[PDB]
């Protein structure tokens, strides 16, 4: 018979609802580093490549993945890419802003393997003759560009492995902090530039290689494409 | 200006999140649903709020960030009816209609949407925001252009500044004001800001929200009793303060305010402080009685002619009460005598 007193109260509880939901924006586990992690250990335990005894400071050395180099040569490499999506590779970290703070360590340990990425693509473009040259030394390749290209994102994989697998125990959250996107974004910014000013002989190889299930999550998630799992 | 016929709007105070329940696809003449849906925000920051996973009924979600187009006038938007389209806050003339409805959350309602069609979810006992300055307390200061951020200090902490970024456009600046406003408005206790922006500028902002509630009540809005004070009021009220009031209270406005609330009613006059804190739009008060308060006037208006003033307007009269004043005081100037003529009706 009446009205209003119903939309009333409705509108009240929904406002303290909404009030209370706001902290419902915590998340209680990330499945981006469990991709990683996945991919990561499946391709080193079925292949043993993970080689894993290099630091990002430098280039990676042919000395250490000559073999490797000629294994890859017998799978096909079109679907790699040639530029890298930093911003896609490195968006799981920045989840991690712990509540108030835990330990101010996290945040700064962050911004510093962020500019270690950084750095160490900065010196993959700037040596690229260089790599091919190193890697032209054990023999010359057709898919030399995918080759360079795999191994420097490869090495960086593994590295990362290396780095997430101290954090994990954390807590990842849905909104990610402002300062670190930000960092993350003009990072990016400064590797893409960096690699779209270079030129690339791809090639393209026909035959119908060997297909690994393996390797083919290891190139998707190379290109942070995380539909893999 | 002229809204296409083909928008719905809906106007509330919690839309600083975004509504996930309320999206819907809609129905062409085609008859079939379109799972395709494509969302527009302000800012590519805003994309960090906008969950993929929270539209279980559509196939494909797609977000851009909203960027004014020049090409397409507001009369005739373009028409994509391959895909829903959801707007977010805009703060710039919509330019592309999907399929069928058009819905736009907003939290502000600026004058491209005026004539649009509208449906307010007005809001039940708002908070005010508690608005005072330092000169002892750990400030805890937020980002503006994304609250979202804070949210569980603000919803916790209560001392807060507002700061600006000098990138941000004017209508940015507006439409996150509104949304730390409206979470105010929501918390549970009142919460004390300032904002560390020259005072012009924070006068500018005011006379916005200002503009912008009186298109919410022209729609139908619930009327809020919270609302911003006049930067010349604020220093009048500081005026009368150290006149009288020593300490700094919260509400100290609302104070002198019901200070004198409590003298408005028996002895049947304005107090000064609302007359000074307002050409013409003279303000009234009423008792359940019929009595006006200025004059104690009748609730038609202003008498036209009640009586005449002759005794009184005569420059005789006012002469000669001048120079007997004069010769009682001692006094050579600086007196001056008027007619008591601001008499409706005793």
């Amino acid at each position: 018979d009446y009205e209003k007193e119903s939309k009333r109260r409705k509108l009240e509880d929904e406002d303290f609802l909404k009030l209370k939901a706001l902290e419902f924006s915590k998340d209680i586990v990330n499945e981006k580093l469990q991709k990683i992690i996945v991919v990561t250990d499946g391709m080193k335990r079925l292949y043993e490549y993970c080689n894993c005894k290099n630091s990002l400071e430098t280039l990676p050395s042919a000395a250490n993945y000559g073999s490797l180099l000629k294994r890859l040569n017998l799978y096909n490499l079109d679907h790699i890419e040639m530029n890298v999506n930093f911003y896609e590779l490195l968006f799981p970290l920045t989840l991690y802003n712990d509540n108030d703070n835990s330990d101010k360590t996290l945040s700064h340990q962050l911004v510093n393997y962020i500019f270690l990425a950084s750095n160490y693509f900065q010196n993959c473009a700037k040596n690229f003759n260089y790599m091919r040259e190193t890697f032209n030394v054990f023999g010359p390749f057709k898919q030399i560009d995918f080759m360079v290209m795999f191994v420097i994102k490869f090495n960086f994989l593994c590295d990362m492995r290396n780095f997430a697998k101290l954090i994990d125990e954390l807590v990842p959250n849905k909104q990610p902090n402002m300062r670190i996107h930000s960092v993350l974004v003009m990072r990016d910014k400064i590797v893409k530039l960096a690699f779209s000013n270079l030129q690339f002989q791809t090639f393209s190889k026909k035959d119908k290689s060997r297909n690994t299930k393996h390797l083919q999550r290891l190139i998707m998630l190379m290109n942070a494409n995380y539909n893999v799992i | 200006m002229e809204c296409p016929f083909q928008i719905q709007v809906c106007i509330s105070d919690r839309f600083f999140a975004f509504p996930h329940n309320l999206v819907e696809p809609q129905s062409d003449v085609g008859n079939k649903l379109i799972e395709n849906l494509i969302v527009y925000v302000p800012t590519d920051d805003d994309r960090l709020y906008i969950d993929k996973k929270q539209f279980p009924k559509f196939n494909s979600v797609l977000v851009y960030r909203h960027e004014h187009d020049v090409n397409i006038d507001s009369r005739s938007p373009k028409k994509t009816a391959s895909a829903t389209i959801v707007y977010w806050n805009p703060l710039v003339p919509i330019t592309e209609i999907g399929a069928g409805e058009t819905r736009v959350f907003s939290v502000l309602l600026t004058n491209n949407l005026f004539y649009c069609n509208t449906m307010i979810v007005h809001h039940e006992n708002p908070k005010c925001p508690i608005e005072f300055t330092y000169p002892k307390s750990n400030l805890r200061p937020i980002a503006c252009e994304i609250p979202l951020s804070h949210f569980k200090e603000l919803v916790e902490s209560n001392d807060f500044l507002l700061c600006f970024n000098l990138e941000t456009s004017t209508m940015v600046k507006i439409l996150s004001l509104k949304r730390i406003f409206c979470i105010f408005q929501y918390r549970k206790q009142p919460a004390r800001y300032v904002i560390n922006l020259p005072h012009e500028e924070i006068d500018n902002l005011y006379n916005k929200l200002n503009w912008e509630r009186t298109r919410r009540l022209m729609k139908g809005d619930v009327p809020s009793n919270c609302a911003t004070v006049n930067r010349s009021s604020l220093k009048y009220i500081k005026q009368a303060q150290s006149l009288l009031g020593i300490p700094d209270y919260s509400q100290t406005v609302v104070d002198f305010v019901k200070m004198f609330q409590k003298i408005i009613f028996p002895y049947q006059l304005v107090p000064n402080v609302i007359i000074k804190l307002n050409l013409f739009c003279k303000n009234d008060s009423i008792a359940i009685s019929s009595s006006g308060i200025v004059p104690i006037n009748m609730p038609d208006f202003s008498p036209p002619n009640t009586f005449d003033y002759s005794d009184y307007a005569n420059r005789t009269n006012i002469n000669f009460v001048t120079q007997r004043v004069l010769t009682d005081g001692g006094f050579s100037s600086g007196i001056t005598v008027t007619p008591v003529k601001y008499n409706y009706y005793l």
